[PDB]
């Protein structure tokens, strides 16, 4: 027991330090995965969509948005927007399919 | 105080250094001694003066005084006490104070401004006293008394910038930076001589003109003048009162030294022997004349020293020197030759030294990172 | 003399601290070494000289001598060094006697061209600069090492 | 001028930071943006190398 | 460790016995004039202040008699 | 004898030593993976996006 | 009588609550914290432990307590003594010892019961388990403050002490290594107690028998160590080689080893001040004056004043040298300005370089600064006068004249003019072209900085090396958040 | 004219020669020196945080 410590331990050194090339990988490679699902999910947001306009803020993280046709919508705002742009008397602009707000017009 | 035995009282350092301006100065001082109780400032300064043959038979009427206005201002106080009222025992221990101001200890009068500086109703007169602090701490010379007040009541004003008020305030501004060397901060302080007017109590117009004169044409370069005082018509109004001021500055910004330099005897002369602007002389002198010499030196790249002798109107031998000692001590340009006799410099200090700049930032900066370096673990 | 003779002056200058231990003081070979190494350190070949005679009947002048003879190298190798040019007639004074030693064993010691009665210098500030291309290669090599520590853990 | 641009909140950040110091209320990190932005200037430090090797050969 | 400082405090000691509060006050009849200035200045306008307090001091009087004889 | 107090004994003071390398690696593999697991709580937080 | 008789008894117990606290929070804090995993949790008491004895530097305890008031020497830490288990009626005992004293009166001493404090160490220090951290914790706090006021005869006393530490625990080790916290700060502890009696080996004795220890102590130190504590343990040895030592064959480029992280926030200023004090006697111009100038910008923890004096002092003595001597600019302290009042007329006429004048005015009322001991680099200023006067010149313009700037020089004659001025271009620090065209001896004196002249190669390695060190300054903020997040 | 800065030229006297030069970069020096003295008062208000909690 008093100096099987030694050679026993060995096994967690060995355990121990085959962790380190594969949190290596992890780190390496779910940053990778990262900016894949980064620019995957930047790309959903597109130039070409409808602008509505914006009545009231009940919750955080989500508000309701009046639509141009006058019917007013319930969509959950995205998390990367701050709090800045919800103004209750501001020009949104949703998508015009995933009706998403990426930026406000002035 | 704000009586002229400020004034009269402050030519005491021109009566002490120098024994022979020392006979109208004692003429003044000692005419003006029965005037506003000046009997313990010259008694204090008494080692500078005359004997005492004349000296003990004033001192009895003045002791007497001093002890009957004084107790006539504490019977008023007694009479101002007990009563419904705030104003009337700011006026008695204020006035009380501002005559411990004529007889020129700050004991009771700091006591005093201490009771009446507690029974400020207003911020405004707070003001007030925190001047008539000022205006003896001037007299006093003193560095920390006069800021403090100052930096306690400058902020949470609240009420807008008066006429003479702010203005007055700005006056002592100028006044505390023209003591202290700042000049880059004290060059906007005295923009504001338009509402500027005769004040008794502290400095005459035509000495705020006369001491701002130094720190804007030394202090400011030819387009900080053109800008400032050239354009402003302020300097062009009272140049008509000493044609000096008006040579000083079309030869300075004219770039004639002949007869800069055999006028500059006046500007040596006048710039010592006064209050607070003698014991900066030595910077006045060196500071104009490597800004000059920075001056001439920009637009010249070489320099023949035929043309440079015939210029500033002195012999070679000294410019010898003066170059010599401003290569390493006023370090304004490259390293200067004399292969051929003549002032040669380069001065690559735009293209590759503008982007040097900042690598005296980087070497501190790199030393203060090794500070957050000191900082990890403990 | 010995750590002076060595060209171990380095030594001379860290030994300098434990001679002056106040025993004596006022004997002039106690400051004569210290005055005759500042002097060095000055440089100053001629008051050594005219200070030869300056030793008292003291048996060790054949020893300062040798002195000479193993400083001359350095202080003739110094004053030899021709950044530019250097004309034979003050050669003539800093130079010792008229005995040819010093223009034959030079001769044959640094090996240069005895022109019409003058020391010429050559590859002096010769060198062409660099073509831009190894310390380029280098550079190379550097950025290889800013991608390395700058993102080894990643 | 960018970083300038957030810099002059940065600015302001350390009194915040030094008086409350508990709980985050701006959304805004200040810390990815500009490693992106250093990620974008680190293009003339991965093409130095290229300019000295078609210089080189 | 921070203790070697006590025998540099008491070498502060000896000094401050040398001379009681004399260097503070014959010191400070120039720090009166030289308190709350940038004593980075100091160190110039000191330079040249030591520089030329053995001769030369002013010199700008004598330019107008240097004038006609250099 | 005294090898297993003192030979042993620094051997295995030497091992402790090891075991504070085993430290380094230890808490490196755990600061390490709870940087891990906030970069997978962001992705997998972008994923339920 | 009245003032003193009755005013007599606030005065003593103020600072009881501090101490009985102090030694309670960080004796309970330490064993109760370190306890059940001592080998793990490390270096969380160190920075406490400094920061009490730098806390307690300045102390001024003991002014009056010498009447019968020394009832604090004869109590000791009486923790769960006797016993490891059942330490409830101890912790009775905890408050009845504390209390018996405090009832009417107490029968004390200051140098009788000194001598016997071995009795509990013979069989239990604190509790027989936690023996070395209790023992070591225990004795060594309290013993410097009965061995404080080191003169009156103490110094036998306090080789009593020596004995009492070495015989019960150091006389090697009370177990070969102890290999955990007590041990990484034991090594610290030893150290500071070698500083704590270097005053008593310095003050009549000399170096024959515990220092010379420390070679084979200190490599005993393990070389598996982070040289810290080994580092502090050798810095006794080179400041035992300050004064006089001498011999520069072994210490000097031998003593130089692989450098492991020796910083303690205060190592680097005073390790890096004896190192430059050493490297100081050569005339070290390039490394020492930046390195040193650094140390001097460093340790700011606690005083950056009574201390700083002295590199300050060494730092511009050895700055005049070059010829550019920077005064007291950006530090406004009044220690430094009384420091530098003996030295400033001379430092002031260094640049401008009189011989004959300036040679009397050292000597005139030179007192201190040539009194600090054998006047080496003082007898080296005299003649370095004017090798920076020289240096003046060739900061100056480039033909030389044989009458003025010779006899403004002091030194009127033409073979030393061109012998001497060629002595400062040997040097290799200035750069002159020597021509002889008609006797004049001219020199280009192209001081022109490295703009547009080669700047790849000038800066390159400024580009490197800031790099190098701001990268590692870039690990220096990836690690410690690695040491942020590796507890949760 | 040339200390009134209304073209590029420089005047001599011993030689008489004209140089006209310019410095078109001049929206680097500025921002960076910005860049350097902002964060001059950030590592100094870091230094004055951590000073504050540790001492």
């Amino acid at each position: 027991d008093l100096y099987s410590r030694y050679k026993k331990l060995q096994q967690e050194l060995e355990f121990l330090e085959v962790q380190e090339e594969y949190i290596k990988d992890e780190q390496k490679n779910l940053k990778k995965e990262f900016l894949h699902a980064q620019e995957e999910v930047k790309r959903i947001q597109s130039i070409p969509l409808v602008i509505g306009q914006f009545l009231e803020a009940v919750d955080q993280n989500t508000a309701i948005v009046g639509s141009t046709t006058g019917s007013n919508y319930y969509v959950r705002i995205l998390s990367t927007i701050d709090r800045e742009l919800l103004k209750p008397n501001a020009s949104v602009a949703l998508h015009k399919h995933s009706n998403a707000l990426v930026d406000v017009l002035p | 105080p704000k009586n002229p035995d400020l004034r009269i009282a402050q030519l005491r350092f021109l009566l002490s250094l120098p024994e022979h301006r020392g006979d109208a100065a004692v003429r003044d001082e000692l005419m003006a001694a029965v005037r506003d109780n000046n009997m313990a400032p010259y008694y204090e300064a008494l080692c500078k003066s005359l004997d005492w043959q004349i000296d003990v038979d004033l001192l009895n009427k003045m002791k007497k005084a001093n002890e009957d206005e004084l107790k006539r201002l504490d019977e008023e106080l007694e009479d101002a006490e007990k009563n419904l009222g705030e104003s009337e025992i700011r006026d008695a221990m204020m006035a009380k104070a501002e005559y411990l101001c004529r007889i020129g200890d700050k004991e009771g009068a700091l006591t005093a401004f201490r009771k009446t500086y507690d029974k400020t109703v207003a911020l405004g007169h707070r003001l007030d006293i925190v001047f008539y602090l000022l205006r003896i701490g001037l007299f006093y010379m003193d560095n920390d008394l006069i800021t403090r007040n100052t930096e306690k009541a400058k902020s949470l004003i609240e009420e807008g910038g008066d006429w003479d008020r702010r203005n007055r305030l700005k006056v002592y501004q100028g006044l505390y930076c023209v003591a202290i060397r700042d000049f880059k901060q004290a060059a906007e302080l005295f923009l504001d001589t338009v509402s500027t007017f005769t004040s008794y109590e502290l400095m005459d117009y035509k000495t705020f003109v006369t001491y701002t004169v130094y720190v804007s044409m030394i202090a400011l370069e030819r387009p900080d003048l053109r800008e400032k005082v050239i354009k402003g018509a302020e300097i062009l109004e009272v140049l008509h009162s000493l044609p000096a001021v008006r040579q000083y500055l079309f030869s300075l910004y004219e770039c004639r030294y002949s007869v800069f330099f055999q006028s500059l005897a006046v500007v040596e002369q006048e710039m010592k022997k006064d209050w607070l602007f003698a014991p900066h002389y030595r910077y006045y002198v060196r500071e104009m004349r490597i800004h000059a010499y920075s001056q001439l030196l920009e637009s010249y790249r070489s320099l023949t020293l035929g043309y440079m002798a015939e210029a500033f109107g002195v012999g070679v031998e000294f410019i010898d020197q003066e170059l010599s000692r401003f290569i390493a001590a006023g370090r304004l340009h490259c390293k200067i030759d004399k292969v051929n006799e003549i002032v040669e410099t380069n001065r690559p200090d735009s293209k590759n030294w503008q982007y040097q700049e900042t690598i005296k930032k980087g070497d501190l900066l790199l030393n203060r990172v090794q500070k957050l370096s000191r900082v990890i673990n403990m | 003399l010995f750590l002076l003779s060595q060209n171990r002056v380095a030594e001379f200058h860290t030994e300098l601290e434990r001679l002056p231990a106040k025993d004596i003081q006022t004997n002039v070979y106690i400051k004569h070494p210290v005055s005759l190494e500042q002097y060095l350190m000055e440089g100053s070949y001629n008051k050594v000289f005219l200070a030869k005679g300056n030793i008292p009947a003291e048996s060790y002048t054949f020893f300062i001598d040798i002195l000479l003879d193993t400083i001359r190298d350095e202080i003739a190798g110094c004053i030899e060094k021709a950044y530019e040019k250097i004309l034979f007639t003050e050669a003539t004074r800093i130079l010792f006697f008229n005995t040819p030693k010093k223009m034959t064993d030079y001769a044959k010691k640094r090996g240069w061209v005895l022109g019409p009665n003058n020391y010429y210098s050559f590859a002096s500030q010769q060198q062409k600069p660099e073509d831009t291309t190894i310390p380029s290669t280098e550079l190379a090599k550097q950025v290889i090492e800013y991608a390395r520590q700058l993102e080894m853990i990643v | 001028n960018y970083n300038k641009a957030v810099e002059e909140e940065d600015k302001m950040t350390p009194e915040q930071l030094a008086i409350k110091n508990v709980g985050k209320q701006d959304p805004k990190r200040h810390l990815e943006e500009h490693v992106d932005v250093l990620m974008t200037s680190n293009i003339v430090q991965c093409l130095a190398a290229m300019l000295d090797t078609v210089v080189f050969k | 460790m921070s203790e070697k400082k006590q025998p540099v405090d008491l070498g502060l000691l000896e000094e401050d016995d040398e001379f009681e509060e004399f260097p503070a006050e014959d010191w400070a009849g120039l720090d009166e004039d030289e308190d709350a200035h940038v004593w980075e200045d100091n160190w110039d306008d000191d330079n040249v202040e030591d520089d030329f307090s053995n001769q030369l001091r002013a010199e700008l009087e004598k330019h107008g008699y240097k004038m006609e004889t250099s | 004898l005294e090898e297993g107090k003192a030979g042993s004994g620094l051997r295995q003071y030497y091992l402790s030593k090891i075991e504070e390398l085993q430290l380094i690696v230890n808490d490196k593999s755990q600061n390490l993976r709870r940087l891990q697991a906030q970069r997978n709580e962001l992705n997998a937080k972008v994923r339920l996006l | 009588p009245p003032g003193g008789g009755e005013q007599e008894p606030p005065p003593p117990p103020a600072p009881q609550d501090v101490e009985m606290k102090e030694e309670a929070a960080t004796g309970g804090g330490s064993t109760g914290e370190a306890d059940g995993k001592t080998a793990a949790a490390a270096a969380e008491h160190s920075q406490r432990e400094l920061d009490t004895v730098t806390l307690e530097d300045i102390k001024e305890h003991v002014k009056q307590l010498e009447k019968a008031v020394s009832g604090k020497e004869p109590r000791f830490v009486l923790r769960a003594l006797r016993m490891l288990p059942s330490t409830s009626r101890r912790l009775n005992h905890y408050v009845l010892y504390k209390a018996v004293q405090g009832f009417f009166t107490s029968n004390n001493a200051t140098r009788d019961f000194l001598l016997p404090f071995l009795e509990e160490p013979m069989d239990t220090e604190a509790d027989l388990q936690f023996r070395p951290r209790t023992g070591k914790a225990a004795s060594t706090p309290l013993l410097p403050e009965v061995e404080a006021y080191l003169q009156l005869l103490v110094v036998i006393f306090m080789m009593n002490s020596k004995r009492y530490k070495e015989a019960q625990k150091i006389s090697d080790d009370l177990m070969q290594k102890i290999s955990t916290q007590n041990r990484r700060a034991l090594d610290l502890v030893a150290a500071k107690c070698y500083y704590y009696h270097a005053r008593v080996y310095e003050f009549l004795d000399k170096l024959d028998v515990v220092r010379s220890f420390l070679h084979a102590r200190l490599r005993t130190a393990t070389l598996r160590h982070d040289a810290d504590g080994q580092a502090t343990l050798l810095n006794l040895l080179l400041r035992n080689y300050l004064h006089y030592s001498l011999y520069d064959q072994a210490e000097k480029l031998v003593s130089k080893s692989v450098f492991p992280e020796q910083a303690n926030n205060n190592e680097w200023a005073r390790y890096l001040y004896y190192t430059g004090r050493i490297k100081a006697i050569q005339l070290e111009y390039s490394e020492a004056r930046r390195t040193m100038t650094n140390a001097l910008r460093k340790a700011p923890q606690h005083t950056a004043v009574g201390f700083k004096q002295t590199v300050h002092k060494l730092l511009i003595v050895v700055e005049l040298l070059l010829g550019e001597i920077p005064d007291r600019l950006q530090f406004r302290q009044p220690s430094l300005k009384r420091s530098l009042m003996p030295y400033f007329l001379l430092t002031q006429a260094v640049r401008t370089g009189n011989l004959a004048k300036f040679n009397q005015v050292l000597d005139q009322f030179g007192e201190k600064f040539q009194a600090d001991g054998t006047y080496t680099l003082i007898i080296r200023l005299r003649h370095n006068v004017i090798k920076t006067g020289v240096r003046m010149i060739s900061l100056s313009y480039s033909r030389i004249s044989l009458a003025d700037i010779a006899q403004k020089l002091q030194l009127d004659s033409p073979e030393d003019a061109e012998f001497i001025v060629a002595k400062a271009i040997r040097d290799g620090v200035i750069e002159a072209s020597i021509n002889h065209e008609k006797g004049y001896v001219q020199s280009k004196e192209m001081i022109d900085i490295y703009s547009t002249r080669e700047p790849q190669l000038a800066f390159h390695q400024r580009i490197s090396f800031c790099l190098d060190i701001h990268n590692m300054s870039v690990k220096a903020m990836r690690f410690p958040p690695k040491s942020y997040n590796k507890d949760l | 004219m040339i200390l009134d800065k209304k073209f590029h030229g420089i005047l001599d006297q011993g030689e008489g020669v004209l140089i006209i030069f310019d410095e078109p970069p001049v929206d680097k020096t500025y921002e960076a020196a910005l860049e350097t003295i902002q964060n001059m008062s950030k590592v100094v208000d870091s230094l004055y945080n951590k000073a504050k909690k540790l001492t």
